[PDB]
RNA sequence: AAGGGCACCACCAGGAGUGGAGCCUGCGGCUUAAUUUGACCAACACGGGAAACCUCACCCGGCCCGGACACGGACAGGAUUGACAGAUUGAUAGCUCUUUCUCGAUUCCGUGGGUGGUGGUGCAUGGCCGUUCUUAGUUGGUGGAGCGAUUUGUCUGGUUAAUUCCGAUAACGAACGAGACUCUGGCAUGCUAACUAGUUACGCGACCCCCGAGCGGUCGGCGUCCCCCAACUUCUUAGAGGGACAAGUGGCGUUCAGCCACCCGAGAUUGAGCAAUAACAGGUCUGUGAUGCCCUUAGAUGUCCGGGGCUGCACGCGCGCUACACUGACUGGCUCAGCGUGUGCCUACCCUACGCCGGCAGGCGCGGGUAACCCGUUGAACCCCAUUCGUGAUGGGGAUCGGGGAUUGCAAUUAUUCCCCAUGAACGAGGAAUUCCCAGUAAGUGCGGGUCAUAAGCUUGCGUUGAUUAAGUCCCUGCCCUUUGUACACACCGCC
């Protein structure tokens, strides 16, 4: 259709509105400090940001 | 009656007003802006109920938002409401004016139970 | 102030902006022998140092291809114009970078090796 | 793709200014971040690219969520006679201060 | 599958011939036969539609009915 | 001018700070300011725990990752101006600063 | 089968329970157009899976191409695109139709060829992670033996949590794992520093005694990093260090390796993380622009939009919560925490002091806080102290259900959540069975974070209160090492 149904639908919150930064996954996903990445991409990438693991 | 006024004062009771008469979720949404196509499918009742002939009830309109509350003003008429599957028309009743829309055409038939399968061992 | 972020989520921005920049070097750079990404940020400018063995094979005609990396990290992450500067550093022992021998082991088995 | 010329040279003069481009992966994004003058769709930019590449004047790089394209220099004349420019002005990457 | 109605009929262009749909007369005099579109962003040069009961601008989608 | 600055280190690792906290006072005093001594404040710890498994099958171990943000807080001050005698920053990558001022 | 050692995912002695009742939640089954699906110690509050839309992958319908590139037709005398009205549509989808305007070379058609897919295949795979197995075990070289598969090394014994070490020795020299290691808690009146942490002293104050004290008592009241206009770091923070080693004494011991008791000491075993070889047709292609092969790709298994469902109930099961009460419930008063969060690239969405309105859920304006600067000295619960209740399905229990009031959102019905007044159901300690656990431990108790536009019965942590029992054993359930039997080797869930 136009740009009038097209993407009408609201996506201004909740889960849909929300994907990883890095795969753009609908699930899973850790807000926290702004993270915005998946929780299989933070295990791949924890050592790459800085989170290591000390206990 | 809905709240003690017949229905006749009803059908013109300003929204307004109409809001001190229903409760407390159909005023908050009434509060809110109708959008564009609760007014579309009022419109359209009005029109089938004007067209309709006389000592006749009018001919079914069917839509899927079944979360439209029930407007005195549209009390008569033949509305077709979607239960996922196909449309069900339902009578709008005196009696039905704080009730969506939703609740008289059912998602899913009443179970009957039969014999267990496989599983419960 | 307003305008600047919490240091907790100024340090994972970082740690996201390391990440990413890293993939993407990895993504770009593979078969120039990358062995992994240095950076040095100051309050003046940045300053991205790559780690990688064929500097003469990363650099393009006259630095051509550094020039371009250059201009993609500057429009990607929208730093300041001038702001940014990639320098490409021959690596020291390159049989010690496991990133830069496994590599090496992909191009031998995609070059048709038992 | 059904986007219009006024765009198209657009989004080529961009390419063609620098060596490269870089466009995020969102095909409902309401607008492309530079440019922003010119309210093109992201859409139009992506398939414009895609294009490109599928002809050949392009090579593209893909991160987490960004496209890295490349202009080559079989983009160099193609640009330049698209655009009807002699050859003396080159993208920024080409030539610089010489 | 076995969608219980048929397949939907895509439009099919008109195919009309050349515009002509302006004349003169006794060696050239201009005659508007169709409606003027008075927007800046329609434009003189375009004319409107001449439908039965009302007008319509290609450009600035205006709507002038006569009754 | 008359100016009375304030200096803040922070990065990840203790090393760094630590050095830069030592040879930045130390500079400071071979050039005769005197130094509002250095402020360690309490660390930012930042914790997130992840299951380690990807699909949820397993015996629900959970990973459990750490961010320690140490920061420090040293301000110089002079009877006379400042910025005009220290400009050099001498700073190593991975560590964050910024200079402000009393007013600020 | 024997011998030795070991484990609360075993037992003993106990504690708390589960299973008995209600509710929440996840499986199966039933029903459904659809109840998407995986997973069956090592699945069943798991997929960080607390779904109104999205999520969505399921169903009922409607659009768009977001089908590149190449070839050939097509065409500026129009390839083709958008759209007002009406019908039509759930739809103000020009989706289709009547009807004409308008874009102009970007498209259209057909042929190959893309491409995409939460489509399939984890019994094709990478990676991840779980399990074997957190037990202590594992391997190379050289040498010895055996025709060889293989064996010694890698052990009689003693010791350890540990093939941990001492000791013998056809072995020698090694290597991993264990250990060692890093964080963590416990002592540092030792050092450095402190207006974004305090203390002490002093000066203003405010109130009581003022009989009379007066350098009397209290202040989380104001000040002395306002720059000359006090000192100090014990309390707090975080760095550098120290500190504990079976070190000292007695005993046992081949007096070796070690073991028991004790003084001094903060501490004589703080919990974690990492964690060998080999393996599973263990789980994930529904995490990935990780991905092979197959399927579809224009009436779409792509994608978007509307709605419904994922909650649906004769029933079984799992983890939980609530309780069955007087060691209690209610009402009022008094009184102490610690992790850790807080305004955003897309992305809109923060923590909130204080003032006012309302009974409450909430609303109305002033601010603070991008943070040891504000919430916050986090005035938490439990508990403590007083009132009432009185052994009753009772003031325990709040399930089910009626009405009304607010919050978030586009939308609250199949009730989002919250608040108020109504009803008070089972349940009176729970069969056979069964789970976890040795000191700040179980358990009682609240508080943060995750998910969150709105939200916790879940989970991860944090703190408060705080024990009984035990310092053993192989009885069950298992494990390691040695010997032994074997007709097993997909390895006793065997073979026959
Ligand atoms: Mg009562
Ligand atoms: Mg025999």
């Amino acid at each position: 259709g136009h740009q009038q149904l097209y993407w009408s639908h609201p996506r201004k919150f909740g889960q849909g509105s929300r994907s990883c930064r890095v795969c753009s996954n609908r699930h899973g996903l850790i807000r926290k400090y702004g993270l915005n990445m998946c929780r299989q991409c933070f295990r791949q990438y924890a050592k790459d940001i800085g989170f290591i693991k000390l206990d | 009656t809905y709240r003690g006024v017949d229905l006749d004062q009803l059908l013109d009771m300003s929204y307004e007003q109409l809001m001190q008469l229903y409760s407390a979720r159909q005023r908050r949404r009434l509060n809110r802006g109708l959008r564009r196509k609760q007014h579309s499918l009022l419109k359209r009742l009005r029109k089938a109920k004007k067209e309709a002939p006389p000592m006749e009830k009018p001919e079914v309109v069917k839509t899927h938002l079944r979360d439209m509350i029930i407007l005195p003003e549209m009390v008569g008429s033949m509305v077709g409401v979607y239960n996922g599957k196909t449309f069900n028309q339902v009578e709008i009743k005196p009696e039905m004016i704080g009730h969506y829309l939703g609740e008289f055409s059912i998602t899913y038939k009443p179970v009957k139970h039969g014999r267990p399968g496989i599983g419960a061992t | 102030m307003a305008v600047q972020i919490s240091k907790k989520r100024k340090f994972v921005a970082d740690g996201i902006f390391k990440a990413e920049l890293n993939e993407f070097l990895t993504r770009e750079l593979a078969e120039d022998g990358y062995s992994g990404v240095e950076v040095r940020v100051t309050p003046t400018r940045t300053e991205i140092i790559i780690l990688a063995t064929r500097t003469q094979n990363v650099l393009g005609e006259k630095g051509r291809r550094i020039r371009e990396l250059t201009a993609v990290v500057q429009k990607r992450f929208g730093f300041p114009e001038g702001s940014v500067e990639l320098y490409a550093e021959k690596v020291a022992t390159r049989g010690l970078c496991a990133i830069a021998q496994a590599e090496s082991l992909r191009y031998k088995l995609l070059g048709g090796l038992a | 793709m059904l986007m219009p010329k006024k765009n198209r040279i657009a989004i080529y003069e961009l390419l063609f200014k620098e060596g490269v481009m870089v466009a995020k992966k969102d095909v409902h994004m309401p607008k492309h971040p530079e440019l922003a003058d010119k309210n093109v769709p992201n859409l139009h930019v992506m398939k414009a690219m895609q294009s490109l590449k599928s002809r050949g004047y392009v090579k593209e790089q893909f991160a987490w969520r960004h496209f890295y394209w490349y202009l080559t220099n079989e983009g160099i004349q193609y640009l330049r006679d698209y655009l009807h420019l002699p050859p003396e002005i080159v993208p920024a990457t080409l030539r610089r201060s010489r | 599958y076995t969608t219980p109605k048929k397949n939907k009929h895509k439009r099919k262009k008109v195919k009309l011939a050349v515009l002509k749909y302006y004349k003169v007369d006794e060696n050239g005099k201009i005659s508007r036969l169709r409606r003027e579109c008075p927007s800046d962003e329609c434009g003189a040069g375009v004319f409107m539609a001449s439908h039965f009961d009302r007008h319509y601008c290609g450009k600035c989608c205006l709507t002038y009915c006569f009754n | 001018a008359i100016h009375r600055i304030r200096i803040t280190l922070t990065s990840r690792n203790v090393k760094s700070l630590e050095k830069v906290c030592a040879d930045l006072i130390r500079g400071a005093k071979e050039k005769n300011l005197k130094v509002k001594g250095p402020v360690r404040m309490p660390t930012k710890t930042l914790r997130i725990t992840t299951r380690k498994t990807p699909c949820g099958e397993g015996s629900k171990t959970w990973d459990r990752f750490q961010m320690r943000i140490h920061k420090r807080l040293i301000d110089l001050h002079s009877p006379s101006e400042i910025v005009k005698q220290i400009t050099s920053i001498s700073i190593e990558p991975g560590v964050e600063v910024e200079v402000t001022i009393a007013d600020a």
